[PDB]
């Protein structure tokens, strides 16, 4: 299994996104995680060569 | 087989998430909450009022606030207890109904573990202390088949296959909803609220039918992966049975083995099938009718609405002509006589055929080819080395061997002999020089300078050769 | 080759002061005559070639070199050994064409 | 079981998961890490060592007894057809063993 | 197998025929020959 920086960052971000599911709130933290995660997906499509 | 381990470790790493009880036992506050839930549920199976449990847990929390472990804050015990119990409830540790919590299996096993923690560990090594403790213990209590297989497997295939239609049926619902929403948007009568609310009504609309319930049930079963290893794994087990070969044709068996992938990739269609409506509403928030644009769009909407009344099927009814003005008229194609010309050529001739069986002329190319064709072999020489050295039955030096088999193509022979010397273990020495002569194709004589050594048939015939 | 020759000429030096040149894999890509052209050019600039070949091109090394260094490996070790030749110019074929 | 054999097994398992960042495993020294990890637990009387061999005890017995009972059927399917299909696959599977 | 002129010795060890392709100005011709025929024509060249 490859080891590289960005994949590890995605691992951490996904773990967070699981976390925010259950914390009782009107919905903010779920949104925070589901925003930060897409932040990387859009970025990785801008520099698709590296 | 160690393969079971690679599934076992995966099972365990999975269970260390998702499944609550193992998550519950692992978070610092576990002792407190375990105590509170146990003491509460101990005296009622038919629910307990939420607020009562909140009060009990908050009372317990405050008492231990002095600890740095648990991060309790004096300022708001009620909110903290309420939030904690709510979070636990939301993980399906305990469902809530009739304003009352209720106990479930997960909590049952989580409790079954703790009570069995015999603290007698760190053995006292039968030191008299232990005997006294145990005697006090005692005194204290003293005062108180083939034919079926094909059909069963085919039935399973029928069931699994069926799923791949219900997703299309859900797509049908979302397409129909998009169609109706656009139809209504062309209507002039809806607020912004109407549009932005009907979409949510649709979203809740498709949690009712069996198809929609199937889909939304599945969607969660990617987040808590739990089963979606079980299904593929067990199917792999079934297809491993021999008789299965007769039950299903080969293509089926291939398809079933990868069921989960094809479902995951099929679901992609539906999400887009909903997307369109998820994008339409944004089409109306921004371009609020204004200026001349308002009124042109109003007229367009009126025309579109009126057009609905018609029977649009008939082509001749379609071919009815409108009063629209002739603008941008194309004027061209003057029928002048000068525009006419005739075909202006009359020639003809064949692409003359030539199937003469050509072939190369072997005499026309030079020695860059033929010298290469005369490449010196290094196979026969290998045989001749052994052939001669067997006769001589002694160590023979390079000079002697070359002088006995003087080769025209020379250097490669010496290189081969030297290499064979290394491979066979017969050492060769740079220091002690020695000399010999040979001549080439033009009579020119060459004076080689070689290393001193003697080659023995024994080692060479002993060692192998590729 | 010409650029490398120029680069190794010190200030105003009509010759390069350093003469060793390394050409690994000899002429793997090229055909026969191309190597001859290359070696003639190298001679014109006055360099000291050291080729490496994996035992290929024997018929050609024989006519533009004066020695060799054979090698071979056995198990987990290697070794080396010299070899050299020269021309006995006293005649190519006395009382014959030369 | 020989200590070194368990060390090797555990170290082999560790390296396979090193890509994860959760466990703080380091590629540069699996043997030392596995050895220390097993030694620490041994010291907590989870398992005693004798004759160069580890041995199982009651604490490990109960700790194991817990895990195996973790029925992952939670977050009920609410009787959606998916669960019925899964359970029929269950029953047919065991029927061939 | 395609290959330039070099090491035809190797190919003689693992084949039963060869195809020569001649170049001459702007007309190029080919011929399919067994190794035996090629060897005999080489012998004749040695006689040439």
């Amino acid at each position: 299994k490859v080891v590289h920086e960005s994949l590890r960052t995605l691992e951490k971000a996904q773990r967070q996104l699981n976390a925010a599911r259950f914390v009782d709130d009107n919905g903010e933290s779920h949104y925070k995680a589901l925003q930060v995660l897409v932040a990387q997906l859009r970025d990785a499509c801008e520099r698709n060569r590296t | 087989m160690e393969e079971n381990t690679r599934q076992r470790t995966e099972n365990y790493i999975s269970a260390k998430n998702q499944h609550p009880a193992w998550i519950l036992l692992a978070t610092r506050r576990a002792p407190l909450v375990l105590s509170c839930l146990k003491t509460l549920f101990e005296k009622s199976h038919d629910g307990i009022p939420l607020e009562e449990a909140i009060q009990s847990l908050s009372s317990i929390l405050i008492e231990h606030v002095s600890q740095e472990q648990y991060d309790i804050n004096q300022d708001n015990p009620f909110l903290q207890a309420s939030r904690e119990l709510r979070e636990w409830i939301k993980r399906r540790l305990i469902v809530e109904r009739d304003g009352r919590i209720f106990a479930t299996d997960a909590l049952e096993v989580a409790i079954t573990f703790v009570e069995s923690l015999d603290n007698r560990f760190m053995t006292s090594t039968a030191s008299r202390l232990s005997t006294v403790q145990r005697e006090i213990e005692n005194l204290e209590t003293r005062l108180n088949e083939t034919h079926q297989a094909v059909e069963h497997i085919r039935d399973v295939y029928n069931l699994a296959s069926s799923l791949r239609a219900d997703f299309r049926r859900v797509e049908d619902s979302w397409r129909e909803a998009d169609r109706a929403l656009r139809q209504s948007i062309i209507g002039e009568q809806y607020h912004r609220g109407d549009i932005v609310e009907r979409l949510l009504n649709d979203q809740d609309a498709l949690l009712n039918t069996p198809e929609g319930r199937v889909f939304d049930s599945f969607q969660q079963q990617l987040r808590q992966s739990s089963e979606l290893k079980a299904m593929s794994e067990r199917l792999r087990v079934i297809l491993s049975h021999p008789s299965a070969s007769d039950a299903l044709n080969r293509l089926q068996r291939h398809d079933l083995r990868w069921l989960v992938k094809r479902l995951v990739d099929e679901s992609q269609t539906v999400l887009q099938a909903r997307a369109r409506s998820e994008r339409d509403v944004r089409g109306f928030m921004k371009t609020g009718l204004a200026a001349e644009h308002h009124r042109v769009g109003h007229l367009l909407n009126e025309f579109l609405n009126l057009a609905l009344k018609l029977d649009w099927q008939r082509q001749m009814i379609r071919k009815q002509e409108v009063p629209l003005p002739a603008v941008g008229v194309a004027v061209t194609g003057i029928p002048a006589i000068e525009r006419l010309r005739f075909k202006e050529v009359d020639d003809e001739a064949e692409q003359t055929l030539d199937l003469s069986n050509h072939a190369a002329d072997l005499t026309q190319i030079g020695d860059d080819f033929w010298d290469a064709f005369n490449g010196l072999d290094r196979e026969v020489l290998i045989q001749q080395t052994l052939q001669l050295l067997a006769k001589e039955n002694r160590p023979v030096g390079l000079a002697e061997l070359a002088e006995l088999l003087p080769p025209a193509h020379d250097l490669e022979t010496f290189a081969v002999w030297i290499g064979m010397a290394r491979e066979a273990g017969i050492e060769v020495i740079d220091s002690q020089r020695e000399f010999a002569e040979l001549s080439d194709g033009e009579g020119r004589r060459w004076r080689f300078n070689l290393p001193t050594t003697g080659l023995e048939s024994q080692a060479l015939m002993d060692i192998d050769w590729e | 080759t010409a650029s490398l020759s120029y680069a190794l000429c010190p200030a105003g030096s009509r010759y390069p002061l350093f003469g060793t040149i390394i050409l690994d894999e000899a002429f793997s890509r090229s055909s026969h005559a191309v190597a001859g052209r290359i070696i003639a050019a190298l001679r014109e600039f006055g360099l000291h070639a050291v080729f490496i070949t994996p035992n290929k091109e024997m018929r050609l090394l024989r006519d533009h070199t004066r020695s060799a260094i054979v090698v071979h490996r056995r198990g987990q070790n290697s070794n080396m050994a010299s070899l050299s030749w020269e021309e006995l110019e006293r005649h190519y074929q006395r009382r014959g064409n030369a």
